[PDB]
């Protein structure tokens, strides 16, 4: 009854697992993670092309959140990393366009 | 002049600078005196890119 | 407990070390020159066992002799079966994915392209822009 | 083979890490930034200018000085969308069902 | 209504987040197995280090009661350390979760007095180790600020390097140990400051004539130095 | 009134000692750049 | 000063003095009152010790700063030279600018003095350091000019500098006000606790 | 921002919905909806931030710490959110 | 228990190690030309070192030389009582207090923008879920 939260936390765990398996030289584990990285979400799939064409304040919010979560720059040559990054950004974009983010500590 | 001599009087990269023992030189500085000041009797120079 | 990469560590490491693995694909099999065939469009006519087993296990858990792992497994199988049709609907309706569906390309064009020249990361702006200087 | 890195070589380990199956952009590691002072500084400057808390919160904007975006997201757009469609349809590419698109992207990006 | 159905893909698909979880849950997807990080390296207390200290290898004493079991650095590491990333390297010299010598003050004035006397700082006691990404973010922000301060300065990269070494050595939780490593870059920065000052303000000296035996051997080359 | 029955300065925030200075022919805590032969 | 420890029995009393009859309602109520009193005393001690420690520490800090001849945003130092005071008041409240009466060398010297002072005052963690240094760098660039021509060029940086300045001033004012309010609330609460303890001691019973 | 305020906001939402009807509620009751959601969100943040920060720390450290072992790091957060919801919306 | 200690290690001379001392070494003695050179300089009016002048021109701030019984042994001492400055506001920091646990802007900033952003993302996702629940409840 909390699919958004559940899938967010799961994707984060899977990113961490991919990083750990890369550090420990484990192709089997990292491919297992990549396969388990929730690719069958219609909402994120529909938001993907919207994020690929967004611009301005919404894009800046989403990029700020994605830098908060995953600040390390992925290699511009690794399509798996690129795709996981795109998927996470699309998920954040969906969450934002449903209910925008409030990133400032000052708020009321 | 040193940079031009290194790069053959051709277009050098951007923001290239010289250092000795970790200390950056100004482009309008004499190499001999800069070495005398920063790396005395250790003239090993390094060319790096200063983007920062 | 560790399974050493070099059982003969003093000798093996020298003349036959292990390279960094490649995970994008196997690299030992041929490269397909054709895309995958479009799988049949799904529907809710294939959720029979998923739904019935989820119901059974949820009842048995409400009793207290089932557990939670089985519940999660069954629910996720059923949810995958539904997400199949959801994704099919999205792909067939949304127009931005029609090109992706009928996308085709060959290794020769891939090697002949020249977009790799522009894959350089940018540069973060100056911190003085925060104060507007 | 992979020998221990003493504590004195960690600063170089941070900006020149060893090779891995999933490496970062070492040339861009000095460009990864995330300012924790963005909003505090913004509020301080605005309140010094003379605005109120509400005006400051309405004028606030997220930081643009963050880690740059991957150029692949703009150059390999169509190939990435096709790969993601393949994954969504084929359960994440199990048993090499998106090798086609993945290899096309890899070739485009690497060029031998 | 079950809790957290779609939130444990690691459990549904046997994906281990680390070799420890792999060994525990028996997924067996790590080809090289797992060498457990012992407890003396997973947790522990701050210890004295110098051999010129009488209480060497003994836990540090605090005003509050503290478990005296110390964190033991890895002194005899195995030859193969497959993961040579900062994540796996930092565990040989610090515990990722921080030391186990943090206080729970019964009152606020005890905290006040400890701080006033220099025996407590939350920055030092209630905290974990810094991740490589955090270290890099901090270093890059500091470098940007220094460059904005003065681009035409020679000791800029030296200051950046001492900052970097402090961050890498975790000076927040081991200030003395980290200063022991970064005082060298501090000294180099001091030297560069003097050098820049003497180049700006023309300061030179009368050099004496060349010595009669400047060359040890006549056939030896007298390489000229500025 | 008993609040002022006892303030010269304050205790030092940090301290530096001689044993904190590194030493060693091989110790890399003393090596910044190689010294010429 | 302290009292001597209380006297103890010389012969060992183990349990001979224990009660042989259960307590009564009045004794139970007296025990409850004793517990209330000890809680009140604990609260009072916390307040008093915090107040005492903070007062001592802050007076010591003030004496140390006065001993080392420090000056802050609130210029409350009498041992300052008039020139140093003018320069600091220009950096804090006014506008640093070189006068046309001076020669170019003296203008360079004045700007160097400003820069040295401000860099010793503000560290890299300080927000106003970058705007201040930028404004002084603009001054260095525009030395060989008049104030009228220099304003148009340096205003864009002086604006940010003044903004950070006023921000710090407002921070200081708000800190003073909030600390006063919190202190007064705590003291009032302590006084009320003391009166409650007084009435409970008038009601206490036993010997 | 408090539990009382959030509960009052949800009561306003429900009464305005009963007034409007099942057909025009989503169009006529947007502001009250947003206010109620924001109040409930402030409550959730205040009452479950510790668990969120703990999960963030575990994710940063790759779930290598002691408190990150098992599934408690996630179950605690989910349970806190469920409790907050069950305390607010009904 | 440190003074007047016993011989803790052995003293020895290894076989055939040289000594470099002749038999008249005890009658030998040292000598420095510095005293005679100073006398000669004073008598011939040769250039004096600037250390003879107490005032120090080697810096901008006033320094005066303190001599230890001879012009050859001196240390410069600064005269100024330096005024120090702090571009800092007072009462804006309480380091003893752990601020990451208190709720507020100061708390979030003692924490970081990353934690605050993560909290906001969780907030948004939770709001999505609760909106779905509200819809399914009020539609009934
Ligand atoms: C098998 C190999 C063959 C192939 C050869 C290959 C090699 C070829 C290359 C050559 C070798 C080069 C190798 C490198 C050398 C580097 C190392 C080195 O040299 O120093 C190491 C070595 C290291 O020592 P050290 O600890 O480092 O100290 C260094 C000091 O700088 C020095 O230390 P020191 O100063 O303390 O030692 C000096 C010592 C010795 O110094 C001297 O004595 C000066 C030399 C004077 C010689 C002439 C006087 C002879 C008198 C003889 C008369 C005796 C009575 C007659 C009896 C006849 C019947 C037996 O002084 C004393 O011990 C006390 C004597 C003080 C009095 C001296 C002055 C008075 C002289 C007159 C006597 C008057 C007495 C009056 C008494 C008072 C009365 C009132 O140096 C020495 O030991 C120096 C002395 C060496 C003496 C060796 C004894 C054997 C000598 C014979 C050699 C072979 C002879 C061959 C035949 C020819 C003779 C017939
Ligand atoms: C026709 C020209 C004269 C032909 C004869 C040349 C003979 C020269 C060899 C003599 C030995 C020189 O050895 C050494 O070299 C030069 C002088 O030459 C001196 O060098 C020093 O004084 C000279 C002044 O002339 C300076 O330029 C030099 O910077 C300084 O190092 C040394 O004090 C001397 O010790
Ligand atoms: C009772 C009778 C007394 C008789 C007195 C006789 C006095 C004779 C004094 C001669 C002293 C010469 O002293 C020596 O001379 C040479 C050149 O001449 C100097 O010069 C030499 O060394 C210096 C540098 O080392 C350079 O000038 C140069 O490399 C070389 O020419 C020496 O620095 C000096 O040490």
């Amino acid at each position: 009854s909390s699919p958004h939260m559940d899938r967010l936390l799961g994707d984060l765990k899977l990113l961490a697992a991919y990083d750990s398996a890369a550090g420990w030289q484990e192709p089997k584990a990292m491919e297992s993670a990549f396969q388990s990285l929730s690719w069958d979400d219609a909402d994120v799939l529909k938001a993907l092309p919207q994020y690929l064409n967004c611009r301005g304040e919404q894009k800046r919010r989403v990029d700020f959140a994605y830098a908060a979560l995953c600040p390390r720059p992925v290699d511009e040559k690794d399509p798996k990393q690129t795709l996981m990054s795109l998927w996470m950004k699309a998920r954040l974009f969906s969450y934002d366009q449903k209910h925008p983010f409030v990133l400032s500590p000052f708020a009321a | 002049q040193l940079k031009a001599q290194i790069y053959g009087g051709k277009a050098a990269p951007e923001n290239v600078k010289v250092a000795c023992r970790g200390r950056v030189f100004e482009d309008a500085d004499n190499v001999a005196m800069a070495v005398r000041a920063f790396c005395k009797r250790d003239p090993r120079l390094l060319l790096f890119q200063d983007n920062l | 407990v560790r399974n050493q990469r070099y059982p003969a560590s003093p000798v093996q490491e020298i003349f036959l070390p292990e390279p960094v693995p490649f995970v994008q694909f196997d690299q030992t099999a041929p490269s397909p020159n054709s895309p995958p065939a479009p799988l049949p469009s799904p529907s809710l006519s294939q959720c029979e066992e998923q739904k019935d087993r989820y119901r059974d296990i949820s009842s048995m858990f409400h009793r207290g002799v089932a557990g939670a792992e089985q519940v999660r497994e069954a629910y996720n199988s059923m949810a995958k079966c539904f997400r199949r049709v959801s994704v099919a609907e999205v792909l067939e309706s949304d127009p931005a994915f029609r090109q992706a569906r009928n996308f085709t390309m060959d290794l020769k064009q891939a090697e002949d392209d020249q977009r790799y020249k522009q894959l350089q990361y940018g540069r973060v702006p100056s911190i003085l822009t925060k104060y507007h200087l | 083979a992979a020998s221990t890195i003493p504590i004195s070589q960690w600063p170089s380990l941070l900006y020149a890490p060893p090779s891995s199956p999933a490496n970062p952009a070492v040339e861009a590691l000095p460009e990864m930034q995330f300012d924790d002072l963005h909003y505090p500084r913004q509020m301080l400057l605005c309140r010094g200018a003379g605005y109120s808390l509400e005006q400051c919160n309405r004028m606030a904007q997220p930081d643009a000085r963050v880690t740059p975006e991957n150029p692949a997201e703009k150059l390999l757009k169509e190939e990435a969308v096709a790969a993601i469609a393949c994954l969504s349809q084929r359960e994440g590419g199990k048993d090499e069902q998106c090798r086609y698109y993945i290899e096309r992207m890899y070739k485009l990006a690497n060029k031998e | 209504s079950i809790l957290g159905a779609e939130a444990f893909p690691e459990l549904l698909s046997k994906v281990p987040l680390n070799p420890q979880m792999d060994e525990d849950k028996h997924f067996n997807k790590y080809k090289w197995g797992n060498e457990p990080i012992p407890v003396n390296r997973r947790t522990g207390s701050r210890m004295n280090s110098s051999i010129y200290d009488n209480r060497n290898h003994e836990a540090v004493r605090h005003p509050w009661s503290t478990d005296a079991r110390t964190f033991h650095p890895n002194d005899n590491p195995e030859a193969d350390r497959i993961n040579t990333q900062y994540s796996n390297m930092v565990s040989d010299s610090f515990p990722e979760g921080g030391f186990s010598d943090a206080p729970r003050f019964s009152s606020n004035w005890e905290r006040l007095l400890a701080y006033h006397h220099g025996l407590y700082s939350p920055e030092k006691f209630n905290s974990t180790t810094k991740t490589a990404d955090e270290i890099r973010l901090a270093v890059n922000d500091f470098a940007a600020k220094v460059h904005a301060d003065d681009p035409k300065n020679a000791c800029k990269y030296l200051m950046i390097e001492e900052f970097k070494c402090l961050q890498s050595a975790q000076a927040r939780i081991d200030p003395q140990g980290a200063a022991t490593k970064c005082v060298k870059w501090f000294n180099e920065w001091r030297q560069c400051a003097w050098d820049q000052e003497k180049m700006v303000k023309g300061y030179n000296y009368i050099e004496d004539r060349r010595a009669r035996k400047h060359k040890p051997y006549i056939g030896a080359p007298d390489l000229q130095y500025s | 009134s008993y609040l002022n029955h006892g303030q010269n300065g304050i205790p030092p925030s940090v301290t530096w000692n001689f044993n904190a200075m590194p030493y060693g022919k091989e110790n890399p805590d003393t090596k910044t750049f190689p010294i010429p032969d | 000063t302290a009292l001597p420890p209380p006297p103890s029995a010389n012969v060992a009393v183990s349990f001979t003095a224990a009660p042989a009859e259960p307590l009564s309602r009045g004794e139970v109520k007296a025990a409850s009152l004793k517990l209330e009193l000890q809680n009140i005393e604990r609260e009072l001690k916390d307040w008093w010790m915090s107040r005492k420690i903070l007062r001592d520490r802050n007076i010591g800090l003030f004496n140390l700063l006065q001993h080392h001849n420090f000056a802050g945003l609130s210029v409350n130092n009498a041992k300052l030279s008039d020139s140093q005071r003018v320069m600091w008041t220009d950096l804090v409240q006014g506008k640093p600018d070189v006068e046309d009466k001076l020669s170019v060398d003296a203008r360079e010297m004045k700007v160097d003095m400003y820069e040295k002072l401000f860099k010793q005052a503000a560290d890299l963690e300080n927000p106003c350091r970058m705007p201040g240094v930028a404004y002084l760098r603009c001054l260095r660039d525009t030395l060989t000019e008049t104030q009228s021509a220099r304003r148009s060029s340096c205003l864009n940086a002086f604006s940010s500098f003044d903004a950070c300045r006023t921000g710090l001033l407002k921070q200081q004012s708000a800190a003073v006000e909030n600390s006063l309010v919190r202190q007064n609330m705590a003291d009032v609460r302590a006084k009320a606790l003391f009166e409650r303890r007084a009435v409970l001691l008038d009601l206490v019973e036993g010997k | 921002m408090s539990v009382f305020e959030a509960r009052s906001s949800f009561l306003d939402l429900e009464q305005c919905a009963r007034a409007a009807g099942p057909q025009r509620w989503e169009a006529e009751c947007q502001g009250v909806r947003q206010r109620a959601l924001q109040a409930a969100a402030d409550v959730m943040s205040r009452e479950c931030g510790a668990y969120g920060d703990s999960f963030f720390q575990c994710y940063r450290h790759g779930f290598r710490l002691e408190a990150c072992q098992g599934e408690k790091a996630t179950m605690q957060l989910l349970r806190c959110q469920r409790m907050v919801a069950d305390r607010l919306v009904p | 228990s440190m003074d007047h200690g016993m011989q803790y290690s052995s003293i020895y001379w290894e076989t055939s190690h040289r000594t470099y001392l002749p038999f008249w070494a005890s009658l030998t003695q040292k000598f420095s030309w510095k005293i005679m050179d100073d006398q000669i300089r004073s008598f011939l009016r040769l250039p004096k070192p600037v250390t003879t002048e107490p005032f120090v021109f080697s810096s901008g701030s006033p320094y005066i030389r303190r001599y230890f019984g001879d012009a050859d042994i001196s240390v410069p001492v600064p005269l100024h009582a330096p005024a120090h400055f702090a571009f800092v506001p007072t009462g804006t920091v309480s380091p003893w207090e752990e601020t990451g646990m208190e709720t507020g802007p100061q708390g979030a900033a003692a924490r970081g923008a990353a934690a605050t952003a993560f909290r906001a993302v969780l907030e948004s996702a939770w709001k999505c879920d609760i909106d779905e629940q509200i819809k399914e409840k009020l539609h009934s």
